[PDB]
């Protein structure tokens, strides 16, 4: 019908991408925009990496979470 | 195929638009006609061609 | 772009701090003679918009059955107009400010139509006239016929009573060329021979100050476009 | 305005009589008025043998 | 290539600008013009083609 | 670059430091007289930046549906915007570096795409037009249309605030020239005749180390570039 | 603009007759009239051969 | 090349022997006014430093990932940098002397490849900008990119405070131009009449010596070098 | 074949891109058309000739 886009307005850091790939400065504002998401991850790196060492750990406990509900 | 221009005669933006090939405005204090140097190959001596 | 109050403090921290129009801290200048310094505002800024074209403004006039004349006056705006003294205003500023009656010299008339309009050309049956600079004569108001008239305006006018303009509007390269014009008034008005030498020197200084801004053309003041009449007569 | 004439007459081939209806414009020598007119003659020629 | 030249269709077209000239002599068509009648005209100055 | 204490102490051991306005010490001006100078040191630093170009900054404008001038003001700036007035800023600029309002004269412009937009081209229709000298307009506003503005640019107005400015960014040839400027405006304010001739030294001085700059090329203000006319003219 | 024209002309051995269709181009002592056009002939002559 | 101490005791049994700045003995000048020595003192060298072309330095800059503009200044040095401001300084000066930031004007840049790069060519797209004097601007910066630049260099800011720098390094034949500027800074800083005109006979004293020098030229000002284009227009 | 330039006409940076050939501004104190000497082979003296 009427057209609905821009910067200013119908543009948020929850939103997901859109096809304007190729413009080079709306990439670039993505991430600016979003940086505090990149920020929590960053300086929390150190409590992924151990998390991340012991991926396969956690999965296994997985495959049987209502088996050990039977105990408690 | 130098071109030489004193300086002052242009500001920042005319300088660019002259060189641009574009319609510019000048300090009347200076003619654009005896500056703006364009180099060229110097009279030969007529000397040379006597001899 | 600073309010009236920031004037008055640079003013009083400035060229006007060794005399006694200052209070006693230098922070602010005597009531008494605060509109002293506003007449004199108000005419060097008419000075510098007359010598340099740095405010171009718009109006729009709807044309009115039975008047030929259309004077750009604040009082026949669609605000700030009597309701009881003119029945219709024919000057619509519905949105952004309001019209501040701040004509100097009418560059280009344009209608509703979208086509140019001649300004004064004897010659052309169908060209607008201005009897006087601020007025505009259209000879064949039609029905429905809207002109917008593009126009050199001056900064509206300063005054420190309530509701009026308090805000300056230059850019800041001309500020002393400002300070300088008010400081000639002040000082050669106390028609004092030692007083009257130290006038002529501000004087001087503003003029020097204004011919500089062009030497460099700081406000953009020239301008040229690409050549239109090599196809208008066919050149090829 | 003489270089449009000059440059027409030597793409067709045909003499304008430009400046007007003299021989001074063929030239000085009656040598060259042969060559000059005889190679001329031959694209006039040319196209009377296609009609 | 030649093609483009005998013709202002191709590379040897000038630049398209606003505000300046666009034209451009055929100085390649202009030699050509001459040498058409030349060898064209002595084939066909006889009835006869092949003797 | 140096804080402006440094520039204080350099004007108290330095041309002012015969005057009553500095500390018994000769360490630093008077407190109640330190805006004085202030608004001097601003005044200087702007003329130095107009009649050279030192200073090149450029901003980024977004395009807004329905707006088409764009004042370069710090109150539609991102990081200065009042959300009560202003629906949505356009002009982009960081926490660290808030965009201060210091446009002088706009050099060329620049969308988002990488195509160089005319500037005050009457003729082109996709030109754009600038009617004030700090006011960008746009007769087109697309849907992501970008701008960036790459302008002259004046040094950041100092202020005695904490949280303001306090250094100074200026090639240090042109030191004796920003204190003959603040020397020549302390001696105008002083209306003793000795203090008149002695004023007129510094600013017939100021002027000396600015043309003596220019003649050198200290500033590499002199620009040139390698022609290319004569491909566009085709002359191969 | 003459120069590129003389040269065009030494290159192809073809009379453009640019600057107007005149035989005035040929020179002045008809003794050398007869030494250019029978050198341009040949070249002329020898595209004859291969047609 | 001679420390400060003997600058003092030159001036002291020199131009400024008459005046009460100096001791008793007339062997020093006194602690209460060195540093107006000193102020004066840098002032007239950066003046001498760019009339002539006398130190020529060259820095080494490391490029670095998402950084265009890369400022000539001290604190970006390997040497004299603060490791908790600047993870990694991109000024390398490991031997001799440390940085000193007396950038005036960019000559040239050479990469580590051995190529020369254009610099402020609008027209070169892999052409080098210098938005500032003193800093260098790189659009593209590589991996392993490391630039020399080339500049004119001034002599280092003098200080009398400890760990400064407290040596001279100017040809001899210059001495009296030192001279003459610092006494006609002090004179003139009197506002004394008597004083006034004798501080005008040293600028234009100064202002002789200078010429002088050029006249003869003994600072080896000029360069000239053998003509390389007759090879490269092909002339053969 | 010797060139001639006068001191303080060019300043450090201008000086070097005049002598690499590019685009040079000078001071317009100075117009170099009268400067930047040449020198050349004199004239031969009529009377050497006569003799």
């Amino acid at each position: 019908t009427i057209p609905n886009e821009g910067y200013c307005c119908e543009t948020l850091n929850d939103p997901i991408v859109d096809k304007m790939i190729g413009n080079a400065y709306y990439v670039v504002k993505f991430v600016a925009l979003r940086m505090p998401f990149i920020k929590n991850v960053s300086d929390n790196m150190t409590q992924l990496l151990a998390i991340h060492n012991k991926l396969t750990e956690l999965s296994a406990i997985y495959t049987k979470l209502d088996e050990l509900q039977l105990i408690h | 195929g130098q071109r030489g221009m004193p300086k002052g005669m242009l500001d920042a933006l005319n300088s660019r638009r002259y060189r641009e090939g574009e319609d510019y405005e000048y300090n009347p204090t200076q003619n654009p006609a005896q500056m703006i140097i364009e180099h060229k190959f110097p009279e030969l001596p007529q000397s040379a061609l006597t001899m | 772009m600073y309010y009236i109050e920031e004037l008055f403090c640079r003013l009083a921290n400035g060229v006007l701090n060794n005399t006694g129009i200052v209070t006693d801290d230098r922070g602010d200048i005597e009531d008494d003679s605060k509109p002293f310094i506003i007449v004199a505002a108000n005419e060097a800024l008419t000075r510098l918009h007359g010598r340099f074209n740095m405010r171009n403004n718009n109006v729009v006039v709807e044309m009115q059955e039975g008047r030929t004349n259309y004077p750009l006056l604040a009082k026949y705006a669609v605000q700030s107009y009597d309701p009881n003294e003119v029945k219709c205003p024919f000057i619509m500023d519905l949105a952004g400010e309001k019209f501040a009656e701040d004509v100097i010299r009418i560059l280009e008339v344009y209608d509703d139509k979208g086509r140019r309009r001649p300004l004064n050309d004897r010659n052309n049956p169908c060209s607008l006239f201005t009897p006087r600079p601020n007025v505009l004569q259209n000879n064949a108001p039609k029905a429905w016929e809207v002109l917008n008239v593009m126009y050199q305006a001056k900064h509206p006018k300063l005054s420190t009573a309530e509701d009026g303009y308090n805000e300056i509007d230059i850019p800041d390269t001309l500020d002393p060329a400002l300070d300088a014009y008010i400081a000639y008034r002040y000082y050669t008005s106390l028609n004092t021979p030692e007083s009257s030498a130290k006038a002529a020197e501000y004087l001087s200084f503003y003029d020097s100050i204004c011919r500089e801004v062009v030497e460099y053309d700081l406000t953009s003041d020239t301008e040229v476009d690409t050549n239109t009449l090599f196809r208008k007569r066919g050149w090829r | 305005a003489t270089l449009q004439n000059q440059e027409a007459e030597s793409l067709t081939g045909v003499k304008a009589f430009a400046g007007g209806v003299t021989g001074e414009s063929y030239g000085d020598v009656a040598a060259g008025i042969r060559g000059v007119l005889d190679a001329a003659s031959k694209r006039e020629m040319a196209i009377l043998r296609r009609l | 290539e030649w093609n483009d030249l005998m013709r202002i269709e191709g590379k040897a077209k000038p630049p398209k600008v606003k505000g300046r000239s666009q034209v451009q002599p055929k100085l390649v068509r202009r030699q050509a013009e001459w040498r058409y009648s030349a060898l064209t005209e002595p084939f066909l100055g006889s009835n006869k083609l092949f003797k």
